[PDB]
């Protein structure tokens, strides 16, 4: 099950990273 | 399924569809003011009149005076009562009419004014004398902005109306036309006509109005006509904002089901100018071209119409779209850049033809009109 | 037949249009009594004050800025003004053997004062 | 003027910049936060990852903070640049 | 109505300070009529200063002035 050359990336991330994210969206 | 979300396209002319169009216009209508506080200003047809003489649109249409309607010939829709105190009040012998005051709603959202009798007067006698020149075929389109008064009742004066005019219009067509379709685009509800013709089948009152807690109150859905005037009164409820491709996909639908449901034989259009957007009293969000877009949906149809403009609380931008949609009817663009007239100084800072919308919110939602769509296309069925 | 209008409207429907432990009466009152004479802090709400002067001084000259230390000057002064008025007013009063000012003691306390 | 009021949304671009910049700033000055940002490098340096490597860096997330907290699964794509957010507050407890 | 804005219970405060203890309910009224005049006499010749020096705001130095000439001298604002 291995996914080399990954195009998908996931970031994991609390509260403030997703509310500095949505500011800059 | 049936409300489909369109961007509005440009407006375009069909030159093969010249109309003669008539012209009536009483130099004397603009002399007549409400009152000193008052939104409602005759002030407004003269503006939009001084536009057409100066614009030159003149020399493709005929300039009309009506005569003006004597007490009788209001009393078509009229009672005797209310005409015979409206032909008789004044600002000096109100105390005179007290009674009369409150039963026909006159001093107060109706203020008397010295001139009101002949203002009514030319505003029934443009509104007839169009409806007669349909009639006998001398054109194909009768532009009346005196008139407009579709909140007026059989005995009662509301919503700045005194007399009906429209139901005059729409009486002198029921004699030689068999269905007469009334189309209403001012923000309030035609109330007074829809009344009058609430329970025939020969006249259909569509009404497109903002329906809140906002005047008249009448025109919910569920209000299709009684008797044989059952689904001949369609009312499509508006809420704020609504902007030019909302309305244009709003009523190029409604309007070309009853066209090709109804089949009308004349066409009454309402041109309130209280859609605009930026309106004292209106809450909608219609430019010039969204407002003008209506009339030139109507005008592709062929039907001889009747041009009645109705409210505008602010002047410039309803002397404005009366002047571009009076263009429309000759075929003709007009150019956006406002020739020199003696009320130049309205139409600043840009001083152009176009109305501009506001950016307030389109609340009107595809459910919402999709759904009031589906049940007013419902109600057509049985026109046939 | 006399007769008066007061609807004062010439048309109905104006809306639908297009256009327990309690203590005697006194023991609280002598409480406060000491509370505000111990205390030095400004008693009438200062804002309801400054409005006071804007729309008074109005009259005098318009547009009439006025530095914040001179509200709060007039204030100083008001309070003290009717203070000592209410001192002699309590006491006009308490010479005709009561113990509750009205207005005619106040209009005559500022008859000897001479402020009349 | 210029844009006929249809750029209202730029009025207040100085205060959500500065809402941004305090934003990244207490991003990185705050404990068990900026080491969360430090496994988004580790796991988007290094690439070729199976699922596994997935669930292990998503409880090591879930180990640097609260339990009360929330999760964010900000989906990224390359092509397209397609930023997901999925919603996945105390869901993988 | 910036009037009534002294309200009752701060002309009762008044008197609590004035030592009163029992204020008629007509004397509130008559306070405003008092107070008003005696502020629009000082407040008078505040701008009448004012508008000597030419400036258009008035200062609290203004105030005590007009207080020293009608004769009740304010300590604690200067001069
Ligand atoms: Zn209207």
């Amino acid at each position: 099950g291995i996914i080399q050359n990954r195009s998908i990336f996931n970031l994991f991330a609390n509260t403030n990273i997703y509310i500095f994210f949505r500011h800059w969206t | 399924m049936v409300y489909e979300a369109t961007p509005f396209d440009p407006i375009t002319v069909k030159p093969s569809d010249k109309r003669r169009v008539a012209y009536f216009y009483d130099a004397d209508v603009g002399n007549y003011a409400y009152g000193a506080g008052h939104p409602m200003k005759p002030h407004r047809i003269r503006m939009a009149h001084s536009l057409i003489m100066n614009y030159g649109l003149y020399k493709k249409m005929e300039i009309y005076r009506a005569k003006p309607a004597t007490k009788q010939e209001m009393c078509q829709f009229h009672t005797d009562e209310y005409i015979d105190f409206l032909s008789r009040v004044t600002p000096d012998n109100l105390e005179m009419f007290k009674r009369e005051s409150v039963k026909f709603n006159v001093g107060d959202d109706c203020p008397v004014f010295d001139g009101l009798y002949e203002y009514c007067s030319i505003s029934g006698g443009g509104s007839m004398e169009g409806a007669a020149r349909l009639n006998r075929g001398k054109c194909d389109v009768a532009v009346n902005y005196a008139g407009g008064l579709h909140h007026a009742k059989k005995s009662e004066a509301s919503g700045f109306c005194y007399l009906n005019d429209i139901v005059l219009g729409i009486i002198e067509l029921l004699r030689y036309h068999p269905r007469v379709l009334y189309i209403d685009i001012d923000v309030h509800h035609g109330d007074g006509v829809e009344e009058a013709f609430y329970t025939t089948d020969r006249v259909m009152t569509c009404s497109f109005h903002k329906y809140g807690e906002f005047f008249p109150g009448t025109g919910e859905l569920r209000d299709i006509g009684v008797g044989a005037g059952k689904n001949y009164a369609v009312n499509v409820p508006l809420r704020d904002g609504i902007d030019d491709a909302t309305y244009r996909s709003v009523f190029e639908p409604v309007i070309k089901k009853i066209m090709e449901w109804y089949q009308p034989s004349a066409v009454v259009l309402q041109c309130g100018g209280d859609s605009l957007s930026g309106d004292r009293l209106g809450c909608f969000n219609l430019s010039m071209e969204g407002h003008a877009n209506c009339v030139n949906y109507v005008k592709s149809f062929g039907i001889p119409m009747m041009v009645v403009g109705g409210g505008g609380y602010t002047m410039r931008n309803v002397a404005r779209t009366w002047c571009f949609e009076t263009g429309l009817l000759n075929n003709v663009v007009l150019d956006k850049d406002l020739p020199y007239n003696e009320y130049y100084e309205y139409y600043g800072p840009d001083y152009k033809l176009s109305v501009r919308p506001s950016n307030m919110f389109n609340v009107n939602t595809p459910e919402y009109l999709d759904k009031v769509m589906t049940n007013i296309f419902a109600n057509l069925e049985n026109t046939k | 037949a006399r007769t008066k209008q007061t609807a004062r409207k010439s048309t109905g429907g104006k809306a639908p249009r297009k256009q327990p432990h309690r203590y005697r009466p006194g023991t609280v009152a002598l409480r406060e009594i000491r509370r505000y004479q111990k205390s030095t802090e400004l008693l009438i709400r200062k804002l309801p004050f400054q409005r006071l002067v804007r729309e008074i001084a109005q009259d005098f000259k318009t547009d009439l800025r006025f530095q914040s230390s001179a509200v709060m000057a007039l204030q100083e002064a008001s309070e003290a003004y009717l203070v000592a008025l209410f001192e002699d007013t309590n006491l006009a009063a308490i010479h005709a053997k009561r113990v509750t000012i009205m207005p005619k003691d106040i209009q005559l306390a500022r008859r000897i004062r001479g402020e009349r | 003027q210029a844009y006929n009021n249809k750029a209202f949304k730029l009025y207040t671009i100085d205060k959500v910049t500065q809402s941004l910049v305090k934003h990244a700033h207490t991003l990185m000055t705050d404990a068990k936060t900026a080491e969360i940002m430090a496994l988004f490098v580790k796991d988007r340096n290094a690439s070729t990852t199976s699922a596994k490597d997935q669930i292990i860096y998503r409880l090591q997330v879930r180990s640097h903070m609260s339990n009360t907290e929330n999760m964010f699964r900000i989906e990224f794509d390359k092509r397209t640049l397609h930023v997901s957010i999925q919603y996945i507050a105390l869901d993988d407890l | 109505d910036n009037i009534q804005g002294i309200t009752k219970p701060a002309i009762r405060r008044l008197a609590r300070r004035g030592g009163v203890k029992r204020i008629s309910g007509l004397i509130y009224e008559e306070t405003r009529g008092v107070l008003k005049v005696f502020l629009e006499n000082v407040i008078r010749d505040a701008v009448t200063y004012t508008e000597h020096a030419k400036r258009k705001t008035v200062t609290a130095m203004d105030v005590v002035y007009a207080l020293k000439r009608q004769g009740r001298t304010l300590y604690g604002f200067g001069g």
